[PDB]
C-alpha cells in the first residue's frame, strides 16, 4: 500500500 | 507465396509514392499512395508493418503539407494516421503490442497524453497478454512526458499486477538511477525486487550488473555473497553469478581471491565440472574477444561459450 511506497521514496 | 505477395504489394506501393505522373498536388499523390495501401490491407492485414508504413507515410505527407502552409489538409491527414493505428489494432491484430506501442507514440507525439493513457489501458485490459513490456513502455511514456511521479504511479500499478514479470523491477530502479541520479531509490527497488525474485537468474544478475558499475567493491562483494550463498537462487542456477564474481575479483582482487572464487565455484559444480579444470582455467584470462588458446585446442578442452 502506501507502506512500501513510502519505504521505496 | 505469401512472402511474394507482400513484395509486390510493397513495390507497386513504392511506385505509386514516385509520382510516376508528376503531379504537383501533395494531396493527390497521397490519396493515390493510400489508396494502393487500403488495396494491400484488404488482404494483407494481418502484417504489422503495413499498417505502420501506411500511418507513417500518412503522417509523414501531413508535415510535408504542414511546411507548404495548408494546414488543414495537413490536419486531416495527421488525424487519418490515428485513424489508421485505431483500425489496424481494432481488427486482425487487436493483441499486437508492437501497433499498440507505436499507436501510443503517435499520440504522444501529438501531444494527446489522455489517448495515450487509454491505449496503454486498453492494451492492459486484454487478460491473455502478458504486460510486463507494456509497463515497461508504459512507465517511459509516464517519465518522460509528466514526470517522475506520474513514472512511480506506472510503476506502483505494475507491482499489484499479478501478471507482471520481474523486469519492471529492474526498468524501475535503472530509471531512477539514469534518470533522477537516485542511487537510494535504485537500491531500494532492486532490494524489494530481490525479496521476490531472488530466485531468477536473469533479476539476480541484472542488480549485479547494477552494483558492480557503482565501482564500489565492499558493496559488490557482499551482494554477491548474499546472492550466493543465502537466498533462493537454485544452485544449479548460478553459473553465470559465479562467473561475474571471478571476473570483478580478476578486475580488484588478486590471485588469491580469485583461487577462493574459482575453488568455491567448482565445489558448487564438482560433478558438472568433472575433469573441466583446464576449460575453467580459460575463463581466468580471456578477454572480450582474445583467447589464450586457439580454436582446436578450445575444442579438445571441452570449452563452452
Amino acid at each position: 500500500g502506501d507502506e512500501e511506497e513510502e519505504w521505496l521514496y | 507465396q505469401e512472402a511474394q505477395q507482400v513484395d509486390m504489394w510493397k513495390k507497386y506501393i513504392q511506385w505509386e509514392k514516385s509520382n510516376p505522373l508528376r503531379t504537383e498536388d501533395q494531396t493527390l499523390i497521397t490519396k493515390r499512395v493510400m489508396f494502393a495501401y487500403e488495396q494491400c490491407l484488404l488482404v494483407l492485414g494481418h502484417h504489422p508493418d503495413i499498417w505502420y508504413e501506411a500511418a507513417q507515410y500518412l503522417e509523414q505527407s501531413s508535415k510535408l503539407l504542414a511546411e507548404k502552409g495548408d494546414m488543414n489538409n495537413a490536419k486531416l491527414f495527421s488525424d487519418e494516421a490515428a485513424n489508421i493505428y485505431e483500425r489496424a489494432i481494432s481488427t486482425l491484430l487487436k493483441k499486437n503490442m508492437l501497433l499498440y506501442f507505436a499507436y501510443a507514440d503517435y499520440e504522444e507525439s501529438r501531444m494527446k497524453y489522455e489517448k495515450v493513457h487509454s491505449i496503454y489501458n486498453r492494451l492492459l485490459a486484454i487478460e491473455d497478454i502478458d504486460p510486463t513490456l507494456v509497463y515497461i513502455q508504459y512507465m517511459k511514456f509516464a517519465r518522460r512526458a509528466e514526470g517522475i511521479k506520474s513514472g512511480r504511479m506506472i510503476f506502483k500499478k505494475a507491482r499489484e499486477d499479478t501478471r507482471t514479470r520481474h523486469h519492471v523491477y529492474v526498468t524501475a530502479a535503472l530509471m531512477e538511477y539514469y534518470c533522477s541520479k537516485d542511487k537510494s531509490v535504485a537500491f531500494k527497488i532492486f532490494e524489494l525486487g530481490l525479496k521476490k525474485y531472488g530466485d531468477i537468474p536473469e533479476y539476480v544478475l541484472a542488480y549485479i550488473d547494477y552494483l558492480s558499475h557503482l565501482n564500489e567493491d565492499n558493496n559488490t562483494r557482499v551482494l554477491f555473497e548474499r546472492v550466493l550463498t543465502s537466498g533462493s537462487l537454485p544452485p544449479e542456477k548460478s553459473g553465470e553469478i559465479w562467473a561475474r564474481f571471478l571476473a570483478f575479483e580478476s578486475n580488484i582482487g588478486d590471485l588469491a581471491s580469485i583461487l577462493k572464487v574459482e575453488k568455491r565455484r567448482f565445489t558448487a559444480f564438482k560433478e558438472e565440472y568433472e575433469g573441466k579444470e583446464t576449460a575453467l582455467l580459460v575463463d581466468r584470462y580471456k578477454f572480450m574477444d582474445l583467447y589464450p588458446c586457439s580454436a582446436s585446442e578450445l575444442k579438445a578442452l571441452g570449452y563452452k561459450d
